[PDB]
């Protein structure tokens, strides 16, 4: 654990307030939505179902992702190179746990629901199981660099955004990403076709669903897109040849304000929320 | 901690836990039906031409749904004491007879249907119950109508001694009656006397009613 | 007719059946209910809770 | 209630035997059953216990592992089977029945047992072997044991059981105070741990035979060496 | 007619003088030197699950240890209390069911509901299992509740205005009891068991004789229908819980109402009552998904058993006064002491 080793990587690729105000600022309202949210649902005796926990474990998800970005966004700077590699490991470590907790609560929700409106619950064993699932892969995954993935014997097989980083780590977290952005979208288009389907045999606003599809496939997409692009771009890039890598602070900041607007289109297009939330 | 005994007592307790869950699943598939009119409103011939003391409940299949019908009509009580054991019901049929337009009671037959559906279907207990009306005897109506005019018992109708005007200002009048019509919704019919189309409309109208319970379910 | 004569014959020897009967001193009803709810103070398991040792529910 | 075994007879050193029990008159998948067996002049002795959803069996230490136990409930049957048998397992045989719920009376009913021939735990012992006794004189019989039966959920897992001259047994007193249903008032029975004693009142006939105790604390499930009344 | 009309009126005055006479005090009045319970703190010690429908009833059993439950799913358990074991499900004939009962004597069970009909099962055969005993039909309309006796002896409450007194071995009426006017909602009987108690859906309850037919006292004051009653030990009392958001407090001796149960912040009808051993807890349903333990000398307090989803249906203590019992429409029953 020499310091020195941290020094000359942050020199062999070239990097060795305002922002950080509005950055927090930010993450202040992201908790104080998700806490409301919590509140509203843990405290009315017609919200004990197991659809409702999960909400309420997404809302959990994005509240440590705001939290984790915060402290984040505390210690950075010129403290970068002042702390010995396992704080560093850590640091980021916090992050990507966080990162993703929050999509696979996402995967959670979407396949509850799916499994709902199938011939299968018409008219709690797979709740823990999901829950205990996207805990402990999360947690798994985020771990890694500790446990010999890294690249302080190869200063070659570093990257520029994170330059103790081995460039497979980054590849096999994208990869991870795009299985499960497909994953979703696939099931709320069945979703919806399924319930066209079903509705349009009928003789004697119809659906007036692709409301909600819309809004949320497209915040999350339009919200996710460009750090996943970043990224995938910076494994691609050689050293010290590409100069859009040194303004990835600016595209973050995207990934994390996307755990702030799930509190409202998972909130807004529910009647009941709707009426619960006068008074939270 | 426990003896010889208390464990075969627990054995004992988890198959009884057994059954009863292999019950609950197995009742959970079937569809409640609650079925009113006025006197001689016809629900007799409802019950009858689909080839199907205390309450009188009757049960019947229809492409893969099992239909449990209770009729409580042979009962003389208050009314109000009951609809609480009701209020799980996927739908109410309520049943009336066309013919019966100018026939005075005091006014008439069709003032008491008039009541009698304005009060249930506003009903403190039935807010998501939905309700699927038949008007019965049509040809008659049409006969008596071919001579003596809504005017009687409608004095504002506007139309002439015409079935389909006739027809369709009863059924706005009726349907009218519907102050929830944002959660709750009304279904209108002809009685087929002659046709099976009954049943398909049944069908029709509970499918629909599952499938609106299964997205509000799951917040969808 | 008939019916209602028995019907009002019936109700008066009810009303009058009812009013020959002696009354009590509101007090001393109060009395009563008091003491009654004074004796068996100590035998009340959910007004003085049982000690866990002697508990069957734990 | 019926109970009637069969399989019994002469088996020669090794080979195998298949006992079957038919069972009629209630309701056979509600109970677990038991089979018990007694030596020619001995005291009787537990042989094997299959409970009700099959989901627990018992069997003696003393011959484990050559015996089978099964039952099947759609006919209303229960099987033995047992192999290379020995002149140690010349004995006969019987089935009995029993269920476990909150208030219940196990070992009620009898069967009636067939014979068969061959070419770290509690102990408990009767008094005396024999006494003489006279109509209208109060009887009292004894039993020791080895190990306190008083569980600590407030109950005492002694049992007293009656054998008349050809006939099989009867249950007289379970969980060591309680009368089965049938039985005259006049006996009864108590005893603190480890010493518990048996009294019959104004003797008759018909009341004599040889008197059991047995405990049902823990498997395996141990007899006492049988008192006689001579009269 | 007309004259028999003006000796109702003036009996009527005379009632109302004789029991006015008697009002030298209230019970407020002189029961206003007595410290408040204060806080009842309960909690749950027991759940017992496995019902998937709604609650209608309960019975404690007179050993203290044993329950009997009924579910409109159709049927009847007994359990456990002390461990949470089931000892026996009974399947019912029609799911309509409204009423239950325990025998003293722990041999039978009885239950009826929306069919006219009252069966009675016998628990302690020789073959092991249970089956019905008996069928008792007469009525008219439904049927509200039922009381065993004894082993032989059933009395049973209808929504047309009669009550019955039936001998169980021969299935044949001994005895009618008429004069209502609406539906009978529920009747406790005596502690000594020689009377009983009537409130029916016209804000009106009695106290009922039983080998006479004849009723020995009415009483009114409520303003709706009656949903609850039960009796107070000692023998001359009983309180009401009534659909107009209210309990009271009636005497026989006194030939009045003297203390009323209410609170502004209650807008809803109580679905059941129970008293405490010694007198010094009335607990009560409510249709605001609560249970409240009121005291009965003070009209003081509600002390919340605040832990179900739905409306509480049914509720009750034990013999001993260790326990209580609590079911609603959550398909969940709560032991709390
Ligand atoms: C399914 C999940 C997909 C992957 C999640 C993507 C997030 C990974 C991540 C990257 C970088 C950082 C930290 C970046 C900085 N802390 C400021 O932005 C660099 O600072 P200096 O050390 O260059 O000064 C945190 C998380």
């Amino acid at each position: 654990v020499n310091y020195d080793i941290i020094v000359r990587h942050y020199n062999y690729t070239g990097k060795l307030k305002l922002t950080s105000v509005v950055f927090i600022l930010i993450c202040c309202f992201i908790i104080l939505e998700n806490i409301f949210v919590l509140l509203t649902i843990w405290k009315t005796k017609k919200f004990h179902r197991p659809m409702y926990y999960f909400i309420g474990n997404l809302a959990l998800s994005d509240l440590l992702a705001g939290v984790a970005y915060t402290a984040n966004l505390l210690l950075s700077g010129a403290t970068t190179y002042k702390l010995t590699p396992a704080q560093w490991f850590l640091r980021e470590g916090s992050m990507f746990v966080a990162l993703s907790a929050s999509v696979w609560s996402l995967l959670a929700i979407a396949i509850e629901r799916y499994i709902t409106m199938l011939k299968m619950k018409l008219h709690n064993f797979r709740l823990f199981l999901l829950i205990s699932a996207c805990w402990v892969i999360s947690l798994i995954l985020g771990g890694l660099p500790i446990m010999g993935w890294n690249c302080i014997s190869a200063l070659s097989s570093c990257s520029t955004v994170l330059p103790l980083y081995h460039k497979h780590y980054i590849l096999f977290c994208t990869t991870v990403f795009t299985l499960l952005l497909l994953s979703i979208v696939i099931l709320y288009c069945r979703i919806y076709s399924l319930v066209r389907t079903r509705s349009r045999r009928l003789t004697f606003k119809s659906l007036a669903l692709l409301k909600t599809v819309i809004i949320v496939l497209s915040v999350f997409i339009a919200c996710w897109a460009p750090l996943f692009i970043l990224l995938l771009l910076d494994v691609g890039c050689k050293v010290k040849t590409c100069d859009i890598l040194f303004r990835a602070e600016y595209f973050l900041v995207l990934a994390v304000l996307n755990s702030g607007t799930n509190p409202i289109i998972y909130t807004l297009t529910n009647k009941e929320m709707r009426r619960a939330f006068i008074r939270i | 901690t426990l003896s010889a005994e208390d464990k075969a007592a627990v054995e004992r307790s988890k198959m009884i836990d057994r059954n009863l869950r292999e019950d609950g699943e197995k009742a959970a598939r079937e569809v409640k039906l609650l079925l009113l009119g006025a006197g001689e409103s016809g629900k007799s011939t409802i019950v009858k031409q689909m080839k199907i003391t205390g309450i009188v409940e009757t049960h019947f299949t229809f492409k893969d749904l099992h239909f449990k019908m209770f009729d409580v009509g042979a009962q003389r009580s208050e009314r109000k004491k009951w609809i609480h054991c009701f209020e799980g019901v996927t739908a109410i049929i309520f049943c009336v007879a066309l013919s019966d337009y100018d026939l005075v009671l005091a006014m008439n037959r069709m003032h008491e249907s008039m009541k009698l559906f304005d009060s249930i279907c506003n009903n403190k207990w039935f807010t998501d119950t939905s309700i699927i009306l038949f008007l019965n005897k049509k040809d008659l109506f049409e006969e008596k109508i071919k001579k003596s005019p809504l005017t009687i018992c409608y004095p504002e109708y506007a139309g002439s001694n015409t079935y389909e005007e006739a027809a369709a200002y009863i059924q706005c009048q009726f349907e009218d009656l519907n102050k929830r019509k944002d959660t709750k919704e009304i279904y209108t019919h002809f009685t087929c006397s002659t046709d099976t189309k009954n049943v398909q409309f049944v069908f029709d109208a509970v499918t629909d009613v599952i499938i609106k319970n299964n997205l509000k379910d799951c917040g969808l | 007719n008939t019916a209602s004569i028995a019907q009002a014959r019936k109700l008066v020897e009810q009303l009058k059946m009812e009013a020959n009967i002696d009354r009590i001193k509101v007090s001393k009803a109060a009395a009563d209910l008091m003491a009654y709810c004074e004796a068996h103070a100590k035998e009340d398991p959910l007004l003085t809770p049982v000690p866990a040792s002697e508990n069957p529910f734990r | 209630v019926q109970l009637v075994e069969s399989g019994g007879g002469l088996v020669q050193p090794g080979g195998s035997r298949k006992l079957s029990c038919s069972a009629s008159g209630f309701a056979f998948s509600s109970f677990g059953m038991h089979w018990v067996r007694q030596a020619p002049e001995k005291g009787l002795e537990w042989v094997a216990y299959i409970s009700s959803g099959s989901g627990t069996i018992y069997y003696a230490d003393t011959v484990k592992g050559r015996f089978t136990i099964s039952r099947d409930d759609p006919k209303n049957t229960l099987f033995l089977q047992m192999t290379s048998l020995r002149s140690e397992d010349t004995a006969m045989y019987y089935c009995v029945r029993s269920i476990y719920y909150y208030g219940s009376s196990p070992f009620d009913f009898w069967g009636q047992g067939t014979t068969l021939t061959v070419s770290s735990d509690i102990v408990m012992t009767q008094a005396t072997s024999s006494v003489p006794v006279t109509p209208g004189e109060s009887v009292s019989i004894s039993c020791r044991s080895s190990k306190s039966l008083l569980h600590s959920n407030g109950n005492t897992y002694l049992y007293w059981f009656l054998q008349r001259p050809g006939q099989s047994p009867q249950l007289l007193i379970y969980r060591m105070s309680n009368l089965a249903s049938g039985v005259p008032d006049r006996f009864s029975g108590s005893g603190s741990g480890t010493a518990f004693t048996l009294t019959i009142s104004r003797l008759e006939a018909e009341d004599v035979g040889v008197y059991y105790c047995m405990q049902h604390l823990e498997y395996p499930l141990t007899f006492g060496a049988g008192t006689k009344l001579e009269l | 007619l007309d004259q028999l009309r003006q000796e109702a009126e003036q009996l009527k005055n005379q009632i109302r003088d004789a029991r006015k006479a008697c009002a030298d005090a209230t019970l407020s009045q002189i029961t206003n030197n007595i410290d408040p319970v204060g806080r009842i703190q309960m909690r749950t010690r027991r759940t017992l699950r496995g019902h998937l429908a709604k609650i209608y009833a309960m019975h404690w059993g007179t050993d203290s240890r044993l329950l009997v439950s009924a579910s409109q799913d159709g049927k009847l358990i007994i359990w456990d209390s002390y461990t949470t074991n089931k000892v026996h499900a009974i399947p019912l004939r029609s799911s309509w069911v409204m009423t239950c009962a325990y025998a003293p004597s722990g041999n039978y069970v009885a239950c009826g509901g929306l069919d006219n009909i009252c069966s009675i099962y016998n628990l302690k055969t020789r073959e092991g299992n249970v089956r019905v005993s008996r069928e008792l039909a007469g009525h008219t309309g439904y049927l509200s509740c039922c009381r065993f006796l004894d082993d032989n002896q059933i009395v049973t409450s209808s929504g047309d205005t009669t009550c019955a007194l039936w001998d169980i071995e021969t299935g044949q009426q001994t005895t009618t009891f008429t004069g209502h006017t609406g539906d009978v909602m529920s009747l406790s009987l005596a502690p000594d068991t020689r009377l009983f108690v009537s409130g029916a859906c016209d804000a009106s309850a009695k106290l009922w004789d039983v080998r006479e037919g004849m009723c020995r006292q009415t009483f009114t004051g409520h303003e709706s229908d009656i949903n609850a009653i039960c009796f107070f030990p000692n023998g001359n009392a009983f309180a009401t819980g009534s659909d107009d958001a209210t309990c009271r407090l009636f005497d026989l001796r006194a030939d009045q109402e003297l203390m009323t149960y209410s609170h502004d912040n209650i807008i809803c009808g109580i679905t059941s009552v129970s008293f405490s051993k010694s007198g010094r807890l009335l607990l009560a349903g409510y249709d605001d998904f609560n249970c409240n333990v009121w005291d009965a000398l003070k009209a003081d307090r509600a002390g919340v058993l605040a832990g179900h989803d739905n409306r509480v249906s049914c509720l009750g203590v034990t013999d001993d006064g260790m326990a209580v019992a609590t079911g609603s429409w959550d398909s969940f029953l709560k032991i709390w002491n």
